[PDB]
């Protein structure tokens, strides 16, 4: 019966990961792309 | 009389009717300036209103019958 | 009585649902049981007798 | 300003735009050194007020060339202020979060009425999981949760036609869905469809909130916040000191704090974030919210660096803290002083010490009134500089106002209206306070360290109610009993009987005089003895005639003392009284004649020269008490050596191992305190009667000379007990464990302690100051409550012309006579006419004062029961008529109207309990026998045994008003009758008190039947002799087989017949439990009266009396009349198969067979019959008795509390609070209103004097009569501020406000508050005027 939601959000967010050195460039041409076509 | 309480009461009945009747008179006599009826003897006002009550003299009926004579004649007077 | 009232089959699992009672939620991983019990009676730095 | 009466409501959020100024958009307030308001800040004029007059911040605009000219650079007004105290602003909200109070607290008024679980619903709001706010297909339902990765399928599986979102914005939704009448006439009709227990009250609690919130107008969607006030700064202020330092209100904070996050979220919501985050802040938001509310309710709480929570809106309303018990109920005060204390012996009743710079200051504008009245000082300044001046004129002035100008003296703890009185001023040189010392015994007060304050009747009905009321002349005695409270305290009481005494010694003896005159010449001229038995004449008066006073003279052999004394007294009684050594219960009953027979001021005056004469003759006297008035005895050395080679002996004997400890505990400390009261015996009979003084003769003994003896027999101080401390042994003494020590003391304080003794005198010393340090707190909580209840109460009436009351009889039981019923009536009024044993004799009218020569007139009758009309019979709605009150003892008359009296019971009985925590019958003498509600039989002895256990003993004298009466057990034996006469001194009754006989009033034949060996019963013949029965065993350790079939071993005859109960054709067997052993076998024959079997072997109870506690273990009763048998066996509790006569059998319930039972298997019982042993609950009792009963039960019981301590109160008070514990009655019928509820009891009794009435034969409903424990029963009330007061609050608060609720301002405490008048007493006239007002429109 948590109701401390420090450990809600800690949780909810430790659902999520991370990923490196290319899916971040390609993020940064996927926005930029776009970006050039409008 | 000073000291005691005991024949004003036994003329009208009721400690609360009794001081209700003393510090109406005796606001007639405080602020107003109306005349006694019993003698002085160097008392404040308090007394002598006790006093007034004892013999008789001043009721919430009698207060009653003075005022509305006099407001009547007051009255009269304005026309 | 306690053993049979006790459904630890294994050490693993103790460390796991002491982890949960005392940090209520779902992160497990194993060094945080681990250090957590040896931290509390086992460690200089959170216990000491006089 | 005046306003008629109050209401709560529902704030709309618009009802708050009304109400606002302007909205708040900052959390800044000031500048760092221009400590300046800053705009749309905290603290902003512009929307709040202004600080100068007529001053715009860049004093752009001025001086009223710019009146109403809102200075445009900074926005700030011009006008008038003092609005900063009044102007509340207002905050707009991005999105609605809700309010917690109407959420968090039991029942939770929001859900509770959605039908919805608690935690549901928190998984809706801390954003977690999905709901429906509406199955747009009814696939799904409203009230269904959606995880938000099942949400996901329900979603990817349709999306479109469904609703379910995920806080507030879909629950006002759900509230702006939900329609409220079909809800309602749904609930209403599927109750009659199953309307069981749990679901009844549901269906009703929820047709209960709908139509509430039909009929209030108020609103579902309320609950929640989209807009928000902020306060006046003034309530939440900041302020700098002298250092420059400046000093804050919590709340301040937490204001700032919400700012800033509704900016970050507004902030955050320009920018366009995943849901997650915005989650978190709305998180923050609500959470911010309960802080506001409440800090520390939902979880934990907050701190600044303080460490220490930071405090509530709510805490500034809470415990005593709010405004009720600190700030508006008790207060500080103006023209009030205090000091430390001392006596003045001289003085008279109306004077009391006073240092004068008191009465100086406190005196002022009297004197600057009075001096631009003599214009010595013409204004103001000029007086104030003369009294700087200290001229002798200003103390002249000072005693010229001050003569006759009443005044208050106040001591606490203030335990009844007692403890403070009004008195007459006097001046005096020195800073300590002369008083007249007797009130102490009122005030409970000594000098040794206290101190007290001062009030001023500045106004003059003050004046006068303090010259009237609380003038000590107009208050003598307590209204608690006929005391006359002004008791001659410690030393007047002492000389005076010192003086009054009859010694032979001294000299003068056997002379004569005229009057007590000359006995004063004579004495004081040192011929002769004032306390010598010697002739003189008096001459006493007796108002025998019309109140008028008859003469008459004759002599007296009296002490010189009393003769003396005789000329103090105004000459309307006999010597008889004066006639004797006068100890202080003759001095009490003496003035009591005084004011019996003569009244007020004779009985003053005398009292007044009492005290007088009793300084003078005592510090006459001469008096002082030392080392060898102190003296021992010598018969103590050789009593403490015998038992000395006694506890040897048992010591050897133990040593031997004969004896126990618990044996030898218990006989050793018998025979130790045999010996203290042994040597007590011996130093008083050593004492007492021990001096040899000659006169005229040999030797002669009278009047101790040790000084130690009349000081307890006067009353001032002590006792036996402190004076054996002192000479003998002082008793025995304790560790705190309770338990009791062994080796006793053996030296005194004259002789000196061991170091053990007094190692172990510590002990229980320091225990029992424990306690005496902590009652108090029990003592003022109770009485608090006490007073806490019944407020209501004041007489309203001359005569409710009501029907009749209670019924009094004298308490006597157990010994001789514990409240006369001559006292019981005395200034009650009868119920009824009523005769005399002469028949027919009435004197009352059903109601006369009762009065003592109505209780003398009766005294000499031998009636011995009557009855009274009664507070509770009693009628009048919202008060009570004077005459089912009959008296104001402190007055001595009839109570007038209008004075409270709930007040007067809690003071009566709150005060003394501070003081309060800390076989055979044997006939006595002769006597009349009156036993009845009886069945007994001639037992086999011939004699008497009971088969009725309702009956008990008595022995009433020859008249026939009793003397004696003592319990008598079932069947247990006599050697008398009934209606029979016996010698004293006589055991008339026996019985094993082990047993609980068994015994068989029929005579017939044994056979074993119905019960075999090991199945019913174990076979357990007696080794020792062979005879035995069928041996039953308990409930557990007989066999199966049979555990479920009743033993009985069954009465026959020769033939085997049932022998019928005696009368009835009833048979007779015993369905046997454990214990019922029989001795004798089959075939064998029992007599009349013969056992087949035997059966072998302070302050809280108080306050669960009255606090409405209940216990667990009731001796439990017959719900109806006829016959029953046992039930199911025993699935956690054996049942019980009830059959009435003319009844319905079918009610049977839950026992606990474990415990014993009084009925039997085949046994019947009337109703009302307990049936099991143990306490009982008074709750059983209303519900099954009348009320006479129950009152009664309960009015004995805490009157025996009292009385045990040797305490003394008037029964009336109790009554009172009865009738408060019942302001309410659940329904029976139906057709008026709902069904059963609880409702008042009073306004039954109207709507049925109107429904019931012609207005109908009957719509209405008939009605039970309830109870309820004494907090909740002050709870469930009318008004809801008296109840807000205290205790639950919060609750009540909000439960006041669904319904828009509003009050009246009838009992006291709500119109003190605010500032009007009583609605009683001296306002009484006032307020009934206001009433018929109210009533002529
Ligand atoms: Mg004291
Ligand atoms: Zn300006
Ligand atoms: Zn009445």
């Amino acid at each position: 019966r948590t109701t401390d939601p420090v450990r809600m959000y800690m949780r909810e967010m430790g659902t999520v990961e991370l990923l490196t050195r290319e899916g971040e460039i390609d993020i940064a041409k996927r926005i930029e792309d776009g970006i050039n076509q409008v | 009389a000073r000291v005691t309480v005991q024949d004003a009461v036994e003329k009208i009945g009721n400690r609360f009717d009794l001081v209700l009747v003393a510090a109406r008179r005796a606001r007639q006599m405080q602020v107003g300036g109306k005349d006694p009826l019993v003698p002085e003897e160097n008392d404040k006002t308090t007394v002598i209103a006790l006093r007034e009550i004892e013999e008789g003299l001043i009721n919430n009926q009698i207060l009653d019958v003075r005022e509305r004579q006099e407001q009547q004649e007051q009255e009269a007077a304005e026309l | 009585e306690t053993l049979r009232v006790d459904p630890t089959n294994d050490r693993l699992s103790a460390l796991v649902e002491i982890y949960r009672m005392m940090r209520p939620g779902e992160p497990p991983t194993r060094e945080a049981a681990e250090s957590l019990f040896e931290n509390l009676f086992f460690s200089e730095d959170r216990y000491d007798l006089s | 300003e005046e306003f008629d009466a109050i209401k709560i409501a529902l704030a709309s959020p618009d009802m708050i735009r009304s109400w606002s100024f302007g909205e708040v958009k900052k959390p800044e307030t000031i500048n760092y050194r221009t400590f300046k308001p800053e705009r749309d800040g905290l603290f902003c004029a512009r929307i709040f007020g202004p600080v100068k007059d007529y001053e715009c911040l860049c004093g752009k605009y001025k001086r009223l060339k710019h009146r109403g000219v809102i200075c445009e650079k900074c926005g700030v007004e011009v006008t008038q202020t003092k609005v900063r105290r009044e102007r509340m602003g207002h905050i707009e909200l991005a999105s609605p979060t809700a309010h917690i109070w109407f959420l968090k607290s039991l029942p939770s008024r929001i859900g509770l009425l959605l039908d919805m679980p608690l935690r549901d619903i928190e998984r809706v709001l801390y954003f977690e999981s999905y709901v429906v706010i509406e199955g747009g297909m009814t696939n799904l339902e409203r009230q269904q949760i959606l995880t938000e990765e099942q949400y996901l399928d329900a979603l990817e599986e349709f999306g479109d036609e469904f609703d379910a979102k995920m806080g507030a914005e879909a629950i006002q939704a759900l509230l702006k869905s939900m329609d409220l009448e079909q809800e309602c006439e749904q609930l209403r009709e599927e109750l009659n469809e199953t309307n069981s227990e749990t679901k009844r009250k549901k269906l009703t609690k929820r047709i209960k909130l709908l139509e509430a919130f039909v009929q209030s107008g108020n609103k579902p969607e309320w609950m929640i916040l989209t807009v928000l006030p902020v306060l006046p700064p003034d309530l939440r202020p900041l302020v700098p000191l002298d250092g420059g330092r400046f000093a804050t209100s919590d709340l301040n904070d937490l204001y700032r704090r919400v700012i800033n996050r509704n900016n970050r979220l507004k902030r955050l919501l320009d920018l366009a974030a995943p849901d997650i985050i915005v989650r978190n802040e709305k998180r923050m938001l609500q959470e911010a919210v309960d802080a506001l509310l409440d800090n520390g309710r939902r979880g934990r709480a907050i701190t600044g660096s303080n460490k220490r929570p930071l405090k509530s809106l709510a805490d500034m309303i809470k415990g005593k803290q709010g405004r009720f018990r600190q700030n508006l109920l008790g207060k500080r005060v103006d023209y009030s002083g205090r000091s430390v204390i001392t006596v003045g012996p001289y003085l008279r009743l109306h004077q009391c010490g006073l240092p004068k710079k008191m009465a100086l200051e406190l005196f002022k504008p009297f004197i600057y009134g009075k001096l631009e009245l003599r214009g010595l000082a013409t204004t103001i300044k000029a007086a104030k500089k003369m009294v700087e001046r200290e001229e002798a004129v200003v103390w002249d002035i000072l005693d010229e106002v001050i003569r006759e100008h009443p005044v208050l003296l106040n001591r606490a703890p203030t335990l009844h209206r007692l403890g403070i009185q009004a008195f007459e001023p006097v001046l005096i040189e020195g800073k300590a306070i002369q008083l007249h010392p007797l009130v102490c015994a009122a005030y409970n007060a000594d000098f040794d360290g206290d101190q007290m304050a001062v009030h001023v009747p500045l106004t003059l009905e003050a004046q006068l109610e303090a010259r009237a009321l609380m003038m000590s002349t107009n208050n003598i005695l307590s209204p608690a009993n006929g005391e006359p409270i002004i008791v001659p305290s410690q030393d007047v009481v002492l000389g005076l009987y010192y003086m009054t005494r009859d010694c032979v010694n001294a000299k003068g003896e056997g002379m004569v005089l005229t009057g007590p005159k000359e006995a004063e010449r004579l004495y004081r001229s040192g011929l002769a003895s004032l306390h010598a038995r010697v002739k003189v004449r008096i001459t006493e008066y007796e108002k025998d005639a019309n109140g008028e006073l008859v003469a008459k003279t004759s002599l007296k052999d009296t002490t010189v003392g009393r003769a003396i004394l005789w000329m103090i007294v105004p000459k309307g009684l006999p010597y008889s009284i004066v006639n004797q050594a006068l100890g202080k219960k003759a001095i009490s009953k003496m003035l009591n004649t005084c004011y019996r027979i003569l009244g007020l001021k004779p009985t003053v005056i005398f009292a007044d020269q009492i005290m007088y004469t009793g300084f003078a003759y005592a510090a006459r006297s001469g008096a002082s008490v030392g080392i060898d008035d102190m003296v021992i005895p010598e018969k103590k050395h050789e009593i403490i050596s015998e038992a000395e080679a006694e506890v040897a002996e048992i010591q050897e004997q133990f040593q031997s191992g004969l004896v126990t400890a618990g044996e030898r505990y218990n006989k050793v400390i018998d025979i130790w305190a045999a010996a203290n009261d042994r040597v007590s015996k011996a130093m008083m009979d050593n004492l007492q009667t021990e001096t040899v003084i000659n006169r005229d003769g040999q030797e002669e003994k009278q009047v101790s000379f040790n000084s130690i003896y009349m000081m307890a027999d006067s009353g001032a101080r002590g006792s036996a007990a402190q004076i054996r401390q002192l000479a003998g042994m002082r008793g025995l003494m304790a560790k705190p464990d309770g338990s009791i020590i062994e080796t006793p003391i053996t030296a005194n304080f004259r002789e000196g302690l061991n170091v053990l003794q007094y190692f172990i005198s510590t002990h229980g010393a320091r225990k029992g100051l424990a306690d005496t340090a902590l009652k108090t707190a029990n003592s003022g909580y109770l009485t608090r409550r006490l007073v806490d209840v019944a407020q209501d109460l004041v007489v309203t009436e001359d005569d409710c012309g009501t029907h009749e009351g209670i019924m009094m009889t004298p308490v006597i039981e157990g010994g001789d006579v514990k409240e006369p019923l001559r006292d019981r009536v005395l200034g009650r009024v009868t119920a009824e006419d009523v005769l005399k044993p002469g028949t027919a004799d009435i004197l009352v009218p059903r109601n006369t004062l009762l009065h003592e020569q109505w209780c003398d007139l009766l005294e000499e009758n031998s009636v011995d029961a009557v009855k009274v009309r009664s507070v509770v019979s009693c009628d009048t709605d919202f008060g009570v008529c004077a005459h089912c009150y009959g008296r104001d003892l402190a007055r001595g008359h009839i109570i007038n109207k209008g004075e409270a009296i709930g007040v007067i019971a809690a003071q009566s009985i709150g005060e003394p309990g501070t003081q309060l925590t800390m076989s055979s019958i044997q006939v006595k003498n002769k006597g009349s026998i009156k036993l009845s509600n009886v069945k007994s039989v001639v037992n086999s002895s011939g004699k008497l045994v009971i088969t009725s256990r309702n009956t008990e003993l008595k022995l009433i004298d020859e008249f026939g008003r009793t003397k004696e009466s003592y319990k008598v057990p079932y069947g247990a034996v006599l050697a008398k009758g009934d209606g029979e006469q016996v010698a004293g001194g006589e055991t008339v009754a026996n019985w094993d008190p082990h047993t609980m006989p068994v015994i068989t009033e029929v005579s017939g034949f044994v056979r074993f039947t119905d019960m075999i060996d090991g199945q019913t019963i174990t076979r357990q013949t007696d080794e020792l002799t062979g005879l035995s029965s069928l041996v039953v065993l308990d409930s557990a350790e007989r066999t199966a087989g049979g555990k479920d079939l009743r033993p009985a071993l069954k009465i026959v005859d020769a033939q085997g017949n049932d022998v019928l109960i005696p009368g009835t054709d009833m048979p007779a067997q015993y369905f046997l439990p454990g214990k019922a052993i029989v001795q004798l076998e089959d075939g064998v024959q029992i007599s009349s009266g013969d056992t087949l079997a035997r059966i072998p072997q302070g302050l809280p109870r108080v306050a669960d009396l009255f606090e409405a506690r209940r216990p667990k273990e009731p001796a439990i009763l017959a719900e109806i009349s006829g016959i029953v048998s046992f039930g199911k066996e025993t699935k956690g509790k054996r049942r019980l198969v009830i059959t009435p006569v003319d009844g319905s059998d079918p009610y049977e319930e839950m026992i606990p067979k474990w415990r014993q039972l009084n009925v039997f298997e085949g046994e019947r019982v009337e109703r009302g019959d307990v049936i099991s042993d143990g306490p009982e609950a008074p709750h059983d009792i209303l519900r099954l008795r009348g009320v006479h009963a129950v009152t009664r039960y309960i009015v004995n019981e805490v009157q025996d509390v009292y009385r045990l301590q040797g305490v003394k109160i008037n029964d009336k008070h109790i009554e009172v609070i009865v009738r408060q514990m019942l302001r309410k009655a659940t329904i029976v019928n139906a057709g008026s209103s709902d069904f059963l509820e609880g409702e008042q009891v009073e306004y039954s009794r109207v709507k049925i004097a109107n429904r019931e009435l012609e207005a109908n034969g009957k719509v209405g409903a008939t009605y039970s009569r309830d109870l309820l424990g004494i907090t909740k029963a002050s709870l469930a009330t009318e008004s809801f501020i008296s109840a807000a007061s205290f205790q639950e609050t919060t609750r009540v608060l909000t439960e006041a406000a669904v319904a828009g609720k509003r009050d009246e301002l009838r009992g006291l405490k709500e119109n003190v508050i605010v500032g009007r008048l009583i609605p009683a007493g001296t306002g009484y006239a006032y307020h009934q005027d206001r009433m018929r007002r109210r009533a002529a429109g």
